[PDB]
């Protein structure tokens, strides 16, 4: 009944899942073998949402794990709650992408993407209603962007009325890991423009200055950010998974998010993001959310909201509150600070508040928000681009198996393109 | 006899369902398990021995907001068959509710209000509940007013609406659905009663003094409004309101049957110690502008026809006073063309409190039901909105993706801008 | 019927009123808790049933006396909008409380004193309690008087006002605030009764020996006052006076309406064993000019008009012999074109005396209230220390930041001027 | 309602506003953990005018710690009360200003007092109905004086409306404790003047002096001068903290103490003052309140006031009290004293009572007093820093750092002007 298929591509990808899936099972009640012990009735009448039903009152998620490094499986399966995955949706080749989208689409890609789609055609025909799918992947690679882009593309021609949902970890100029990031990143955003119906661009940089000034944390490790990013993950889809006073599923929020076909991309957060021993001191009521969920620190992309507009926000509200006090903060968040929103498009918020809210937490907001500041974390990524394209950098690798100048010259033209519509609607 | 049909769509309409269910089984003696441990033929038919099941039906396209009530404290006073989900929801769609997903589910609703009609004798009406903001509650519910009335015709179609605020909206594509949703409403509903969230609940803060209010206490209300509506049909009284005299007196025009609801006393149980709650007082505070149950400033409107639905301890004479009272106040206006404008209806059973409810306990409480040209302005600002987020052609793709057209979008604005023009050209002087 | 609203604005008006309402519910036996276990709708309205709340209404920019209020012992008697409640003080600018903190709850007390005022059938009047001193007692006061003149016209208009002392007064900024009340309290006020809260301190000194009286004890005999204006209303007497009465009688100009009030006996507990209270020695002692309330000389003015408001054990006859006893008094002198110039009003039931009080329990009591030209002495240093501190211009920006001008400053200074010179003029002899 | 936003710059500041934290948490009867254990309710019914509602049933205070050095900041965290705070209302950096008011208002505190203006916004957001702010600052040294001075400024410009406190420290001719004193006390009052709504003159010399005559103190540390300083700041806002027979809250004070916007430096004052081998032989009444207010020796500035004209006096009294008798001693103060208080003001004298008395006390009662003998208090200032600045003394510092010398020039024009007028309302 509106089920999603999760799918993980990349060793980024697979860790966030694994992450996100220790999370989904502790808010449903699940237990690391699979079976429910929770205490709550709620728990069980949308778990076919994420889960499968197998002999025995056993769950199984509904996640494919992709990737071409047998190593990243061989990691999920051997840590915490990895047994409850299907053991043949496990998918793996042998070389590795070698951080090449080139052979991540075309050459080691395209054998593993039968298989891929194989196990991904037998769960959403084994699934009731389905409603779209999710990915989670990283673009400075080659397996996560190149072949979740693929995959991304192969599912669109597939199931072009389900919602396509990606959650995409960026390159940041600060956090660099990979030397062609620039290349990746944009060629897997000249397939995420067209091909996904929301695209939830996270980043290693703001993830861990979140961890610095807000949650105070001394040493972040990937597993923080990946519960960062796992937090966001589950609160896109409360609604679905749980009642509440105003219900939003994954449509409705792209509805309510998209404006314009290509202006699907959002700037996620959390809330409330407390240190411990600060937490100590916080009060915690409907505003406090909303002031940190608003905050530019708080944010998780590398781009200062207040350098642009907020086409479109939504706030995911959790958790048993008032609903006067939850539309009156957004009423004022709205009008004190108009210059922040776009003119053209009244009542730039979206509200939706379910009421089961986060373990350990008795409120909690997810903030999701179509801004005009993606311009400029694009414009780095361009720009990065055209510096190593001018010299024909590295460009021999990624033409050593296929692909040619041209299309390095669309991807480039295409990201150009979108960044120049996000400056004309931010006017 | 006299039975109507209560028909609940999209969340809102199933809230508020809920809270008016629990209320009619408060007032007529259910047990919410369906025994009752005569007058209850209005809403709620005998069946078999000893169980009675309310003449409503519950018609959303997502299952969990029917779920919990499948699985709640009601869950024995229906049973499946007028408790209708769908697959997927509208997901704020005018048009997802009333194309792609409103027609596989049309006909089993249609067929439910069937068997449900056949079986009474006196059906006086339909009572749909819904907002305007929501693809369900605006989409399907232009769908279903379509059927009811092509199929029923003749037969009344009472409409209950949660209006989008000035400010308060959730929604980004509210005034879309809103102005696609009012040009079927507006040649398929015989009586439209608005309800605006923002007003419920700036009421709940002055007069109830709920700091934070929610979705339950603005369903108490309108719950509460809608029992007032239906006390005539449910009870007996000095003078009597049925639906069809409710409308011959309220509804001047057939496009104008827009009228706006109130309710008074609204009090909290401390504050009812220290007032008088005397009938000149509480038909005084129906007309002054801050209880009113939409944003609008009546001051700056004229009345057409006010419809005064007393309840509980009332005589006659002190409403003809208080009627008279009102009639010198300089500040309320009413039209030329209409000398007489009030109808006026007592009723003996006095409003029942639910448990646990912000209402106190009252002797006599009043329903005012006024058409008014305070609602032309409200309109206008949704009209601004709309042509605002149409000038950049925003959100469009979505609705015309799934077989809305340009066109229906260009004749709903103008069918508001010609109703628009209705309303001035009907306030004004002769 | 024959009912009168009392205002309390600042904290004087607010401590005064408490202390009023405390006598009240003393004197018609209601419970601090509004229970009484007739003649009590004066100042109380019943409701429902067992139920008196005072036609009463709280109004002040700060939350700190008025909490207390609503925390107090007597918070059951006053329903919480009856308590109107600022956020900033005016801090004893006329300026605060006049433009820029009383635009934004004057509508709401209005509205409030418009719902107290439709309730009762036979309104009498307002009585405002407020301080020439505070910010929010002259400017709020000011505003709130002009408005209830331009809304009820005719209806009497009564205030009770604590008029700053020559030498006793707490505030620096005083004298600027009481010219500008007095500006508009001219024209939009029926009869200004006038208090010293020095002469206060000297009846209690001397008559009631108090070593160590605070404002509980001022508010204490300013409410006996208020009762003994109004008991001729509240019950029955030999000779009744009302408030249109007392106006026609003590009220020979239009401009001239600030009587000065006494009261007699006001004596201890061990003091009142000795004296053999008759009615001729309260009566003379009433024009003792050391038992005036308002710190000035009678003997250097000039008497117009006085009312004699007795109550207890008394007949017509003494009073006839002690009013002939003090016309034969050449100390106390009269204007010669008032050859009758005593209002008499005799009450049968005697005053009570508050649990606590300072007061002793009397057979007999007198409240003479004389228009004489003693107040232009008072009027005169006031405007003397208004011209001294005006010259330098101290403190005018504190009012001029704050929607205020000097030149209204210096047609409060004329106005006053011109009050002198009227009082000088009906002063002399023809 | 009418609540208060606390700030402390500099170590001197940081001092006096942890002991005046402590005094008011031992007033409203918090614990050091933040918790309520008080008896009356009228602790709490006026408990927003300084803490914020933590979750937990529990108070943090309203106050934000500015330093430029983090030593004061764990000196001020680690000491009794000093675990209250919110976390992240400390703000620090890591230079220190070295006595430098160019490196506090231009270069460093600059730099850091962004955080600051944050902070102090969030604040002022956070709560009801902001009255305005207060600050504790040193004039001496080149954190407190300079940072202060433009967080004061900062404030002023964003809060045009609200009411400025400053109970800040001045330096003296004989306690002088660095050699740059003048320099930045002229370049503090030089915007004190006029971004400030009133100022508390206080200083080392009066404290000292009051602890040795006063007191019989033998060894008197810092502790006891904050102490003082700190029951005077209680004493000046208890009226809007507690109920009262009248009730004065600070803008009244401000109203009727200020008569021309530049004359707002006041000589605080607090009663009674005993020591403890006099406790017993001395009467408690009111009238030894007065005469222990209005004489020279209870002053908390070095300025005798029988060398000048009293303009307007403040009495925020405390305690069950009668208010014919403290009317009755003020006007025999007035009149005994005719020749001390400026003839074209009548009723130089504004008194206020307050129900509540301070912890320990039955009766107390707090002088405010504003005349001209402040003149010479500037006067000793700025004949040190014209001593100074003949000779272009230690002015390389802030020439390097980047100010200019007519900006100190200019500053002393400022003073002067300012001795002048109080000069000429002496008469
Ligand atoms: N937020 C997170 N980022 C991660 C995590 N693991 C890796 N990364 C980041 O992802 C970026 C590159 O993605 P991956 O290393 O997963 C590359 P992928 O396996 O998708 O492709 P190939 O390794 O080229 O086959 C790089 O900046 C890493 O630091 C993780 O658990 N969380
Ligand atoms: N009354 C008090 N005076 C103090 C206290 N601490 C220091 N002082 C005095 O204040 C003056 C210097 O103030 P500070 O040491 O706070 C200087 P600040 O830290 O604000 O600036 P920098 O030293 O340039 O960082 C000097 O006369 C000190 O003796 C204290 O707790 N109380
Ligand atoms: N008064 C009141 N209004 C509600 C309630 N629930 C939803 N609404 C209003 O309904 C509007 C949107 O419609 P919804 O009811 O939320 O959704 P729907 O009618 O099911 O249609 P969908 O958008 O497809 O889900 C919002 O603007 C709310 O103001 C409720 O419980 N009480
Ligand atoms: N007789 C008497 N006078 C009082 C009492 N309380 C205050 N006053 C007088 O009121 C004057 C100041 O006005 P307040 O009532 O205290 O204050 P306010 O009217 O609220 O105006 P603000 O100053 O803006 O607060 C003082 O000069 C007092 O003389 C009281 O209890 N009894
Ligand atoms: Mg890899
Ligand atoms: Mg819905
Ligand atoms: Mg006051
Ligand atoms: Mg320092």
């Amino acid at each position: 009944m509106r089920e999603i298929v999760h799918i993980q591509a990349g060793q980024c990808g697979n860790q966030i899942g694994a992450k996100f899936w220790e999370v989904i099972s502790d808010e449903h009640g699940i237990d690391p073998t699979g079976s429910y012990h929770g205490d709550s009735d709620l728990q069980l009448e949308r778990i076919n949402v994420y889960y499968n039903e197998a002999a025995g009152n056993k769950y199984v998620p509904r996640a494919i794990l992709v990737d071409l490094e047998p190593g990243t499986m061989d990691s999920v399966r051997s840590g915490p709650f990895g047994q409850i995955f299907r053991p043949d949706n496990f998918v793996f080749g042998q070389s590795g992408a070698g951080n090449n989208w080139a052979k991540g689409h075309y050459t080691e890609g395209a054998e593993l993407v039968d298989s891929v789609l194989d196990v991904v055609r037998k769960e959403s025909e084994s699934c009731d209603c389905l409603q779209g799918f999710q990915l989670t992947h990283s673009l400075g690679g080659g397996t996560g962007s190149g072949m979740g882009t693929l995959l991304i593309s192969k599912i669109r021609e597939e199931y072009p009325d389900r919602i396509m949902n990606t959650f995409s970890v960026v390159p940041s100029p600060k956090v660099s890991d990979t030397v062609v990031e620039p290349y990746n990143a944009t060629l897997s955003v000249h397939q995420l423009v067209e091909n996904t119906d929301e695209t939830y661009c996270i980043d290693n940089e703001a993830l861990y200055d979140i961890c610095f000034r807000t949650l105070k944390l001394t040493t972040p490790t990937y597993g923080d950010l990946n519960h960062l990013v796992s937090a966001t993950m589950s609160g896109v889809t409360t609604c679905l998974r749980f009642p509440g006073q105003l219900n939003a599923d994954l449509r409705k929020l792209a509805v309510n998010m998209v404006p314009f076909p290509r202006l699907h991309f959002f700037m996620p957060g959390f809330a409330p993001l407390t240190s411990r021993g600060s937490q100590q001191y916080r009060a915690l009521t409907v505003p406090e959310l909303t002031q940190q969920m608003f905050d530019a620190k708080n944010m998780m992309a590398a781009c200062d909201p207040r350098h642009g507009r907020y086409l479109t926000v939504a706030a995911v509200f959790r958790g048993r509150m008032s609903m006067k006090e939850v539309d009156e903060q957004m009423l004022n968040v709205q009008n004190k600070n108009s210059s922040y929103f776009v003119e053209w498009i009244p009542n730039n918020v979206k509200t939706a508040v379910c009421d089961i809210p986060p373990r350990g937490l008795k409120m909690s907001a997810t903030f999701i928000g179509n801004s005009t500041a993606i311009q400029e974390l694009f414009k780095r990524i361009s720009e990065q681009f055209t510096a190593m394209f001018r010299r024909k950098a590295f460009l021999h690798w990624y033409t050593g198996e296929g692909m040619d100048e041209m299309e390095f010259t669309e991807a480039e033209s295409n990201m150009n393109d979108l960044v120049s519509e996000y400056q004309q609607y931010q006017d | 006899m006299r039975e109507c049909i209560s028909i609940h769509v999209g969340q809102a309409g199933v809230q508020i369902g809920n809270a008016c269910w629990e209320l009619y089984c408060l007032e007529h003696g259910i047990q919410p398990d369906g025994q009752m441990p005569d007058s209850f033929n209005t809403f709620f038919s005998e069946t078999g021995a000893g169980k009675h099941v309310p003449r409503a039906v519950f018609v959303d396209l997502e299952p969990t907001v029917i779920d919990e009530v499948r699985t709640g404290t009601y869950r024995q006073l229906f049973h499946p068959e007028q408790l209708i989900t769908g697959k997927e929801d509208a997901a704020n769609n005018y048009a997802r509710g009333h194309y792609t997903i409103g027609k596989e589910i049309i006909d089993l609703v249609l067929d439910r209000i069937r068997k449900l009609a056949d079986q009474c004798t006196g059906l006086q009406g339909f009572l749909v509940f819904h907002s305007f903001g929501g693809g369900t509650g605006s989409g399907f519910t232009s769908l279903l007013m379509e059927r009811l009335s092509v199929d029923y015709g003749k037969k009344s179609k009472l409409e209950f609406s949660i209006y989008p605020a000035p400010q308060v909206s959730t929604a980004v594509v509210e005034p879309y659905n809103s102005i696609l949703t009012t040009h079927t409403t507006l040649e398929h509903s015989d009586c439209a009663f608005m309800v605006d969230n923002e007003a419920i609940y700036d009421i709940c803060r002055r007069n109830l003094d709920i700091e934070r209010p929610t979705y339950t206490n603005l369903n108490r209300l309108i719950s509460q409004i809608v029992s007032s509506i239906t006390a005539s049909l449910r009870f007996d009284g000095a003078l009597n309101v049925d639906l069809t005299e409710f409308q011959t007196n309220l509804v001047p025009y057939p496009r104008i049957h827009f009228p706006l609801a109130t309710y008074a006393p609204v009090i909290s149980a401390e504050k009812a110690y220290h007032e008088q709650l005397s009938v000149a007082e509480i038909t005084n505070a129906c007309f002054e502008p801050a209880n009113q149950m939409v944003k609008c400033d009546p001051r700056h409107g004229k009345y057409m026809a006010c419809c005064l639905l007393y309840r509980g301890d009332v005589v006659p004479k002190d409403v003809n006073a208080a009627i008279a009272t009102i009639k010198t106040k300089r500040s309320i206006q009413f039209v030329d063309w209409c000398p007489t404008g009030f109808k006026v209806g007592i009723n003996y059973q006095p409003p029942t409190v639910v448990p646990g409810g912000d209402l106190a306990k009252v002797q006599r409480a009043v329903c005012m039901l006024s058409n008014t040209t305070a609602i032309a302005e409200a309109w206008a600002r949704l009209d601004h909105k709309f042509d605002l987020m149409y000038a950049k052609r925003a959100f469009v793709h979505w609705y015309v993706g799934e077989g809305m057209e340009e066109g229906e979008f260009s004749e709903a604005r103008e069918d508001m801008a010609a109703l628009e023009k209705d309303y001035e050209e009907v306030g004004v002087d002769s």
